[PDB]
């Protein structure tokens, strides 16, 4: 099976994430919670990146990629 | 011409709720013709490299420092 490489933004693909939460909406918070997450700990919540990042990566990327391979739950209130 | 009231600030087009409550304009953003991208991706667009300058110039500024 293959749909092609993808290019940039739309790396991953948001049907692959949207298998790790509930809804899209979800999948925001979720992300953008871990984003501001790791940008804390490059000036020390403060934990990762879990992934190897690679430089200069925006930590909105590096945290939908941690989603990707169900590095982190995820809980919802 | 009719002086404009204290009503007149709120109920018209220009009252609050139209002209700024809910319609207000805002920083980092720009503007200006289009033209066609037939080489682009779908998830992609062509940003005039000045526009683009000055909406990102703090963070170009930050990262260049």
């Amino acid at each position: 099976s293959a749909y092609d490489t993808p290019l940039g933004i739309t790396n991953p693909p948001i049907d692959e994430l949207l298998s790790r939460a509930s809804s899209k909406y979800a999948l925001v918070i979720y992300a953008a919670k871990r984003a501001r997450q790791i940008n804390d700990y490059y000036n020390q919540e403060y934990v990762g990146p879990l992934v190897e990042p690679g430089l200069q990566e925006k930590p909105l990327s590096i945290a939908l990629r941690e989603i990707h391979g169900d590095l982190l739950e995820h809980t919802e209130g | 011409r009719p002086l404009k009231s204290l009503s007149d600030l709120l109920k018209g087009k220009q009252g609050r709720f139209r002209q700024n409550l809910l319609g207000k304009r805002v920083d980092y953003s720009g503007r200006s013709v289009i033209v066609v991208g037939p080489q682009l991706k779908l998830h992609q667009c062509g940003l005039p490299k000045l526009m683009a300058l000055e909406l990102f110039k703090p963070f170009v500024m930050k990262r260049l420092v």
